[PDB]
DNA sequence: GCCTTGACCCTCCCCTAAGGGGAGGGTTTAGATTGTGTGCAGTCTGACGCGGCG
DNA sequence: CGCCGCGTCAGACTCGTAGGAATCTAAACCCTCCCCTTAGGGGAGGGTCAAGGC
């Protein structure tokens, strides 16, 4: 049909074509015979006739009249469906400015101008004068005058120059403006600027100029001259029931726009005084803005409510204009809502489906099978047997809704498991029937929600239904390979009761000949479920090849761990169910089942699990008592001892032992232990206390009661919340976030005081508002991650890169928080992995890393494996399935096709709901160490001194892999010689945490330089020190001299030799910075490594990290490698000087210090590292380090947030984002190029750019990639409909209007808006094919 | 609350709100996103258009 | 200064309104009597052209048998009963007359300017004074639009140096005289509008009627028009100065509509327009105050304005005075009883029948927004529950094709000459249905022929055999 | 059976005599009057563009 | 010309039923145009009913 959109500004000759007739009069519809009126804005003549083939007179009255316009009334006889296709326009009086190209920021006349909008604003209201042309005369071109100034040069200077008001005479100045000499003009500008403002400036408005050279937009297009009216079908007027009409806003904006236009015209031929027509003319242009845009410009007009009018503006912007509300998302036919119950018969593929929503929602497949079958002659026949509810119907329906699957939905749909297939089962009941096993992922509980039923009615959604999002396929998660259909609840609870052993049950110690007798005996009543047995069991393994070889041997198990046996598929081990079953046990047994066997056997398994705990939990009896929560004996004596402390702190604090704040923490500190000790004698005496009888000695067994089998099998409970039940609630905070310092010594067996409860509910309503209010901030995060990641799809198969990111386990202090296999698995490698035997190929170059793979690089000592990632995709508007890797959800390789950027995003975005919105090292573990980024020296008491800030301490074991990592600061001195092994618990550093110490050069005696004594220093006397300290002050305490200079402490020899660095002829001095406190004096020999001065020292945070932003106060990196110097200091912003040894040396920064620095003059800088502190923004992060190290940076802050609340989310999707977040570059040198410099473009473009350029010998461009967050990302792509139905869609149109922009439809927003395939999944052979027979 | 067609909205010609309207069900934008997830490309434009 | 601090228009307008400040009972006085100079200076000028005054007698004997009456020619005399009309008449006709022979050159100066000041004695109505100044300004735009394409046609040639065509252009208005001239200088651009020489004759000899048509010099027609200009743009800019001192008085009047359906600045405008027609119409000799005058026009355009324009359905001002009365009455029932009263008695009070005043009732409502909030939410609105009445429902559409199959079905099964007759007598796959006349004589048969045949073929789909069918597209 | 023929028959639209009734539109109206008139708001946080100081 | 505080702009969950908003306001003239009134008459356009003629 078509095959993009353009979007350009339309002439008054293109408003003019549009039109079938100029609208008139504000006259809508007559008031006693409400046929519309002649001229006016409902007009038959116009806009076409209001019944269907009749004229407006009735003349002409069937569609054997067609086409012919009545003579008398003018109406053309046709459908009355063009009434929405038809427009108006009205001729203005008077030119009249369009809003947006006016007042939308930055102006794009005032940009084209080079205005200010203040003066153009002054012009269009008729207060200034303005000189279009100047003429023989001293006035400039476009100078403003005020009336006096004009009255002035008029009769001084007759009429050689043109000076109006108005917006004919900012249509006169855009009219009589040359774009191209203007062009020419500022490039030549540009060619002799060097300040970067300007230079902006001028780049801005050179490519407005060029936008508007390329495209065929006119500037004095952007003043309207005629105005489009709306076909009158899209602002109807319609009779309400009640006899009253209802309208739209827009109607009363075109009245106001007619009735002042016509009121310009009267009084222009009338002759008015001008203060009145230039009154008329402002009313109109406030009358057209508020039509276009209501409450740009002004108050906004309100019609007849006090609440404004909506003008044509808001119909489309915003969460209820025409792309969000209705081309986003729509209401669909064939669909329907109930409340959900469980089935727990159901199977895994099928829902239990009410017969009264079926038999409506499949109604005319019911109506084709009737007539088909003769059971009806006619569709009406068939339709008031529907009716009737015959007998027969419930056949036909019972056929028709066989094989054919619905599509079940949970609002929110925050992931796409939110949307699930299944085959409908039909009940009787009134409420959908929802699988258990499935409510995980739909988040899914019994308690009131409902689910919405769609039914799939051509070929191709009934298999997408079936082959893409049936329940069967939907096991496995896709933001992690995890399984999501997943026992929970009850089914955990009887598998974890049934698996359980006693000590003495009956029927202990029996053989039994297999699972069956288990069974038997079970049932029959011989044997306990618990009773430790000895069981001959089958086991099937599978052999290098697929081939399923048994071994049969007894085992020792229990009863029913025999009995659980019988449901397992074959290729599992026995030991995946000889030990309790809790819910990770079983999550893994669904996974290992998974990856072994398959699917098909998988999708049996989990129902026979479903099945077998819920029949296991009914025949336990498992129930909830109040002797359950079983009260440790010595909470009592806790408390009290606990009271005791607090009281004898207070009569501290009575004696002035201690103030209030360490009183205040002191006891925080007891309550807190004295709960510890509370939850530990509860849990002590919960989780064994079943002492039973082993041959008549007693035993301890791990504990039968409820409280406990429910916390302890995963069930529900945390150990967390048996204290709260059994122990005491301890301690809560006030709504400040303080701690209230007297604890809830009570539970919730015993009652809470109506204190307790209280200060209890103080961070209850806490937490139930921060439920409430984050659900809109995890929306809006989800809703900007998916609109930045839309347009990812996996379109080619390898783009044979070698790039990737070296994946490492992530280690922070001495915890390993994610170790290699999860990070490396279902990951295609970069490079061949080695074994630490070198060059040896353990694993090769394009290997994806699956489960076995990941036990050889375990069972191996491999710590690091450099991957393919999309960052480092080498593939143009697309991502490789193999930079990609898995199909998490599927477990191979992904697919092409596969929109990986809506899942990243709704992987990233759907656990934004568990988020919130509101010294010396001490190594842990025995093995070698090893310490990088080291300037090392050798102390005069048998030490290593690091005198450097970007070391850090590394702890190797045995097998090679580093499994601790500290870092050190400024010239901490080692306790350990660097290089052999150390014991847990060893203090290997030790530094000072409040004051920076400065550590010497080269062994030597202290000099004095250029620290003029009296004037850059205060020589204090301590009086308990022996020895007077000197101290280098601030700036303004000491007069002009030594405030500025700096004192120079210089090492030489005793026979006044200044000592030479081994390896250069550096002068050995230390520069220090002020605020330093020095023990030294001159003579004294210092050897190296000597201090001599001490100078003192949730949600929001993903969304702050996608979103790119600068902290309050960053760090401040070194941007060139060299040797630090001062310039001009003592203005507030100190200068730093960084100078390279074989680069363009001056390159300077303007560092406020009110921070602290953290570097020295003598010592080098690497390009990036730290020069002061603080959170390091990801812009300097990409300029200086690269895009490998922000996407490592944002990777690892956005999963410490994620790890911290235990979310489970693969680094894929993370990287998807930042991948997106990388998609401009800002062109440095053009070369032979059509870019400017200065420019962003996309990479994409410049890189095809750069590969044709080097195709034909010429330079290519050279860049700097930028870091957009996800708004400002996903607001600069190159489709201007995805960034309008976005966000700030008044922006997009009026960008993409001015530029002439055109939309080739590549993404999936823009096939969504305009109603076709996506160019993603099964709709991706379609644009294939699309677009190889448009190439060809 | 089923519907398999009914009235629908004047200005834009998609189904009403209610079940006292005898409305659609609201396939909303995350929805969307959730068919774009799966490769249900022919389920969703029949959702979308038809 | 205020320039550049505001957006609201209302604000700018009352600030550049203020500056011009009120006028004394004398400051009007003046400032009309400078517009009744200005208009007195035009009508002098106008006295100069001979053919208005005939047609002004032709008025005047048109009277006379009365084909009209004076009182829509002159409005009264200055130093409206008929008889000092004839004496003024009289003696202006007796002046007319001893004007029109005397022609010589001085002596022609004196009697057209007595004539001019005893002319000034007849204040006419607007009609007839426009009407003549309108045919003096289309002699002269006529005249003048032939004599500047005197001058298209030399910029249609060549360069066009028109400093000096003018030298003796001026005076000899019978012939080329003036044209041998430019030849003479002999520099190209005199080359060539002169082989158009000839083609220029019937512009400037078209002058060979007007100029005895009008009886006066080419430009003393221009220059007794031109100070006719003067006249008017004096009369103009006084009537400037009179609209723009009481622009106060409309503000002052239109405060009292604000809320009625227009805007303020609505309200103005209309008033502005009453209040310039006021001063086109006020007499200051009547001694009375500008503001008596123009207070009636000023709210005469303001009620006129929101009769028209305060509602989205017009409701005419006949029926709008009768929704204001009916108000009114229901006020003064509402509080004389303390009830608001039903339309029986609400009838009986005033004169009107009970089901006219229930139309009205019904006729005085204005239109809801549909972005109206339901449930004063803002997420659903009165436009989501407003449906499309006029689509067909899709098992509608559904029955439609499978009547039109079946139908299809039962004309297949009858004979060619009967199904055609059925199908054209009805519009079946055809645009139109037939009559038996044309039926008839597409087939060259009678109309009664046609009539037995489609008789004959709809007994034979009455049977059973070809209607179980079509009988299941029937209800009760 | 096909085809005319003369006589009938139907509805629908316009006409009657002397205005009645009403709808919908114009026009003027002469004591003097000369600057509106409301709110409402317990958002925060980015982010961009600009006067104004240095 | 470069930087800092200030002005401004743009974003911020889907099912059932209730469910809106409620003030304010010429009169006397004149005109044309359209429909209406009896008790049916006249005609145009289009159908219908028995006669037969082949
Ligand atoms: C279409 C809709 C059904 C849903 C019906 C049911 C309830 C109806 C409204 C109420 O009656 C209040 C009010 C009465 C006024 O008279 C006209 C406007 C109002 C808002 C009505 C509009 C419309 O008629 C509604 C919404
Ligand atoms: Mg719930
Ligand atoms: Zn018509
Ligand atoms: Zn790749």
């Amino acid at each position: 049909e078509f095959d993009a959109i353009k979007i350009a500004l339309a002439s008054p000759d293109m408003i003019r074509s549009w039109s079938f007739g100029e609208v008139k009069k504000p006259e809508t519809i007559n008031y006693r015979t409400f046929k519309p009126e002649r001229d006016g804005l409902f007009c038959a003549r116009i806009f076409g006739p209001v019944k269907d083939y009749e004229c407006l007179c009735g003349k002409y009255k069937r569609l054997k009249h067609r086409g012919v316009i009545c003579e008398k009334c003018g109406v053309e006889v046709t459908q009355t469906k063009v009434r929405r296709e038809r427009m108006g326009h009205i001729e203005l009086a008077s030119p009249t400015a369009h809003i947006w190209f006016l007042k939308s920021l930055p102006s794009r006349i005032g940009l084209l101008l080079d205005m200010p909008l203040r003066d153009i604003e002054r012009v269009l209201y008729f207060e200034s004068y303005v000189v279009i042309e100047g003429g023989m005369t001293n006035l400039e071109r476009q100078q403003i005058l005020t009336e006096e100034q004009y009255l002035d040069a008029l009769e001084e200077f007759g009429d050689e120059f043109d000076a109006k008001m108005g917006a004919e005479a900012i249509q006169a100045l855009l009219k009589s403006m040359d774009l191209e000499q203007e062009c020419e003009q500022l490039r030549e500008e540009l060619n002799e600027t060097n300040s970067e403002t300007k230079r902006k400036k001028l780049t801005k408005r050179i490519k407005l100029l060029e936008a508007f050279v390329q495209s065929g937009n006119k500037p004095e297009w952007m003043i309207l001259t005629v105005l489009p009216v709306l076909p009158p079908d899209l602002r109807p007027l319609v009779p309400l029931d009640g006899g009253r009409f209802a309208t739209s806003d827009l109607n009363d904006l075109y009245r106001r726009v007619i009735n002042r236009n016509n009121r310009l015209k009267r009084l222009l031929d009338l002759a008015a005084p001008d203060i009145i027509v230039r009154n008329e003319k402002r009313m109109l242009q406030e009358a057209v803005d508020a039509l276009l845009d209501n409450g740009r410009r002004g108050r906004a007009i309100t019609g007849s409510n006090k609440r404004p009018l909506k003008s044509l503006a808001d119909m489309i912007k915003g969460k209820q204009g025409r792309f969000r509300q209705n081309l986003l998302g729509k209401r669909v036919d064939y669909s329907g809502r109930s409340v959900i119950t469980v089935g727990p018969y159901l199977r895994l593929h099928q829902c239990g489906l009410p017969k009264k929503m079926a038999l409506e929602l499949f109604k005319p497949f019911i109506y084709g099978k009737l007539e088909l079958r003769g059971l009806a002659t006619t569709i009406k026949a068939a339709k008031k047997m529907v009716e009737r509810e015959e007998a027969v119907v419930w056949d036909i329906l019972d056929e028709v809704i066989r094989e054919h699957p619905v599509l079940l939905n949970r609002a929110p749909t925050l992931h796409r498991l939110g949307i699930q297939a299944f085959e409908p089962v039909l009940i009787e009941g009134k409420a959908i029937q929802l699988h258990p096993l499935v409510c995980a992922a739909y988040n899914a509980d019994f308690d009131g929600d409902q689910m919405a039923v769609h039914v799939p009615l051509t070929l191709e959604a009934q298999l997408e239904a079936r082959a893409l999002m049936m329940s069967t396929n939907n096991i496995l998660s896709p933001a992690n390979g995890e399984p999501i259909i997943v026992p929970s609840q009850d089914v955990v609870l009887g598998l974890y009761y049934m698996t359980r052993d006693c000590v003495n049950a009956k029927g202990e110690g029996m053989v039994l000949t297999g699972p069956k007798e288990a069974e038997r005996l079970y049932r029959s009543g011989l044997a306990s479920l618990h009773a430790r047995v000895k069981v001959r069991i089958t086991e099937y393994e599978k052999d290098a090849n697929g081939e399923l070889v048994a071994k049969t041997s007894l085992k020792d198990t229990t009863v029913g761990r025999a009995i659980l046996w019988m449901i397992v598929p074959k290729g599992l081990p026995y030991s995946i169910v000889n030990q309790a079953l809790g819910k990770k046990a079983i999550s893994k047994m669904l996974n290992t089942c998974y990856r072994i066997l398959g699917l098909k056997p998988t999708v049996i398994f989990a129902d026979q699990i479903m099945y077998t705990g819920f029949a296991y939990a009914a025949r336990s009896g498992a129930s909830v008592g109040i002797d359950d929560m079983v009260i440790p004996e010595k909470k009592h004596e806790i408390i009290s001892e606990a009271e005791a402390e607090v009281a004898e702190i207070q009569e501290q604090f009575q004696s002035g032992l201690v103030t209030a704040g360490e009183r205040y923490n002191k006891v925080i500190d007891i309550w807190a232990a004295a709960n510890d000790r509370v939850s530990k004698a509860m849990m002590d005496n919960l989780q064994t206390e079943t002492v039973i009888n082993r041959d008549g000695q007693e035993e301890k067994q791990v504990s039968f009661n409820s409280i406990y089998m429910m916390a302890d099998s995963g069930a529900r409970g945390s150990a967390a919340q048996i204290r709260q039940l059994a122990g005491m609630r301890g301690l809560m905070a006030k709504p400040d976030g303080s701690i209230i310092e007297t604890p809830i010594t009570a539970n919730f067996r015993e009652g809470l005081n109506v204190l307790q409860y209280f200060i209890s509910t103080h961070g209850a309503r806490k937490g139930l508002a921060d439920t409430a209010l984050k659900t809109a901030n995890s929306g809006y995060l989800t809703r900007r991650l998916v609109d930045v990641a839309q347009d990812l799809v996996v379109t080619e198969d390898d783009c044979g890169t070698h790039e990737g990111i070296m994946m490492t386990p992530v280690i922070e202090g001495g915890d390993v928080k994610e170790p290699l296999r999860d990070r490396v698995l279902g990951r295609v490698t970069a490079e061949d992995v080695l074994k630490p035997g070198t060059a040896d190929i353990l694993v090769p170059r394009n290997t994806l890393l699956h489960e076995q793979w990941c036990d050889l690089l375990e069972e191996n000592s491999v710590d690091a494996v450099k991957v393919r990632s999309v960052v480092s995709c080498d593939t143009d508007f697309g991502v490789c399935a193999h930079c990609y890797g898995r199909d998490l959800a599927r477990g191979h390789i992904i697919n092409k096709g596969e929109a990986i950027g809506v899942i990243a995003a709704q992987s990233i975005g759907e656990p934004g709901t568990q988020l919130t919105m509101r010294s010396s090292i001490q190594v842990k573990n025995k093995g070698s160490i090893k310490l990088s980024n080291v300037k090392s020296v050798v102390n005069s008491s048998g030490k290593l001194v690091i005198t450097s800030r970007n070391t850090e301490l590394k702890l190797i074991d045995e097998f090679g892999r580093t499994k601790e990592s500290y870092k050190v600061p400024y010239g901490a001195v080692l306790a350990k010689g660097d290089g052999e092994q150390v014991a847990g618990g060893e203090t290997v550093a030790n530094w000072d945490p409040h004051t920076m110490p400065v550590i010497t050069e080269v062994s030597g005696f202290v000099r004095f330089t250029d620290m003029i004594d009296g004037q850059t220093i205060t020589r204090q006397t301590d009086e308990l020190t022996g020895l007077s300290s000197l101290v280098v002050l601030d700036s303004a305490e000491r007069t002009a001299g030594g405030k500025d200079l700096r004192p120079a402490l210089k090492i030489v020899d005793a026979q006044g030799n200044d000592v030479l660095i081994p390896g250069t002829d550096m002068p050995a001095q230390y520069f220090l910075p002020g605020k330093a406190i020095v023990q030294l004096e001159d003579g004294v020999q210092i050897s190296s490594g000597d201090t001599l001065a001490r100078i003192p020292q949730g949600l929001p945070r993903v969304a702050d990290l996608f979103e790119a932003r600068r902290p309050k106060e960053p760090a401040i990196l070194a941007e060139i490698s060299g040797i630090v110097s001062f310039g001009k200091e003592t203005k507030g912003k100190r200068r730093l000087v960084i100078t390279p040894v074989d680069g363009s040396d001056p390159y300077e920064e303007m560092i406020p210090k009110w921070r602290q620095l953290n570097v020295f003059e003598g010592e080098r800088v690497e390009r990036g590292d730290v020069i002061s502190d603080g959170p390091e923004a990801p812009h300097d992060i990409l300029r200086l380090r690269g895009v490998h190290a922000v996407t490592r940076y944002i990777v690892n802050e956005v999963q410490d947030v994620y790890r911290l609340q235990g979310v489970k989310i693969n680094d894929k999707h993370i990287e998807v984002i930042v991948r997106q977040m990388l998609r401009k570059a800002t062109i440095v040198n053009a070369g032979s190029s059509d870019f400017l410099e200065g420019e962003q473009v996309e990479y994409s473009r410049v890189k095809i750019a750069n590969r044709e350029l080097e195709a034909n010998g010429k330079v290519g461009a050279t860049y700097s990639r930028d870091l957009l967050g996800i708004t400002k990302a996903s607001l600069a792509t190159e489709s201007f409909i995805s960034a309008a139905s976005f966000q700030e869609t008044t922006r997009v149109l009026t960008e993409a209007a001015v530029a002439g922009k055109r939309d080739e439809l590549r993404g999936l927003k823009e096939n969504v808006i305009v109603g076709r395939l996506i160019p993603a999944g099964t709709g991706y052979a379609y644009h294939q094919d699309r677009m190889r027979r448009r190439a060809a | 609350h089923a519907r398999s067609t009914g009235s629908y909205s004047l200005v834009t010609q998609q189904p009403l709100g209610g079940k006292a309207q005898f409305g659609g069900q609201r396939f909303g934008e995350m929805e969307v996103w959730a068919l774009e997830a799966y490769g249900a490309a022919y389920t969703l434009q029949e959702m979308l258009t038809v | 200064s205020e320039i550049g601090r505001t957006t609201d228009p209302v604000r700018m307008y009352m600030r550049e309104m203020g500056t011009v400040e009120l006028l004394t009972r004398e400051g009007e006085i003046d400032i009309a009597k400078r517009i009744e100079d200005g208009i007195n200076q035009v009508q002098c000028s106008v006295a100069e052209y001979p053919e208005a005054i005939t047609y002004l007698l032709e008025q005047y004997d048109r009277v006379e048998a009365e084909e009209a009456r004076l009182s829509d020619l002159i409005t009264g005399f200055v130093d409206i009963d008929p008889e000092l009309a004839r004496e003024k008449f009289a003696e202006l006709r007796a002046q007319y007359v001893v004007t029109r022979d005397t022609i010589k050159h001085a002596t022609a100066q004196e009697e057209i300017l007595k004539l001019s000041e005893v002319f000034k004695q007849f204040r006419l109505v607007p009609k007839q004074f426009d009407y003549l100044v309108n045919s003096m300004r289309v002699m002269m735009d006529r005249v003048r639009t032939q004599e500047r394409l005197i001058m298209k046609l030399c910029v249609e040639q060549c360069k066009m140096p028109k400093k000096n065509f003018i030298t003796l252009f001026t005076g000899n208005e019978t012939s080329d005289t003036w044209f041998n001239a430019a030849i003479a200088m002999n520099k190209p651009w005199s080359e060539k509008l002169h082989d158009v020489s000839e083609e220029v004759h019937r512009a400037l000899q078209k002058l060979q009627q007007i100029e005895e048509e009008t009886g006066l010099t080419i430009e003393q027609v221009k220059d007794i028009n031109r100070r006719m200009s003067i006249g008017e743009a004096k009369a103009r800019r006084a009537k400037k100065e009179m609209v723009e001192a009481n622009l106060r008085l409309v503000i002052s009047i239109a405060k009292k509509y604000t809320n009625r359906g227009l805007q303020f600045l609505d309200l103005i405008q209309e008033g502005n327009i009453g209040l310039m027609k006021a001063v086109d119409k006020f007499e200051y000799r009547r001694g009375y105050k500008f503001s008596t005058y123009a207070t009636w026009w000023i709210r005469q355009a303001i009620t006129r304005s929101i009769a028209d324009q305060a509602r989205t359905i017009r409701i005419p001002v006949h029926m709008i005075e009768t929704i204001n009365k009916l108000n009114r009455i229901s006020r003064q029932m509402l509080q004389e009883m303390g009830r608001e009263p039903t339309p029986e008695e609400l009838a009986e009070r005033m004169l009107m029948p009970e089901d006219k005043i229930r139309k009205v009732l019904k006729i005085a409502k204005e239109p809801i927004s549909m972005e109206t909030p339901i449930g004063d939410d803002e997420d659903s609105h009165l436009g989501d529950f407003i449906e499309d009445t006029t689509l067909e429902l899709p098992l509608d559409s559904a029955t439609t094709e499978s009547l039109r199959a079946a139908t299809h079905d039962v004309l297949a099964g009858l004979t060619a000459r009967e199904a055609k007759v059925l199908r054209m007598r009805f519009g079946i796959d055809m645009n139109t249905d037939y009559t038996l006349e044309e039926v008839g004589k597409q087939f060259d048969v009678t109309r009664e022929r046609i009539r037995q045949i489609e008789a004959k073929a709809l007994r034979k789909l009455r049977h059973p055999s070809r209607s179980e069918v079509l009988r299941s597209f029937l209800d009760d």
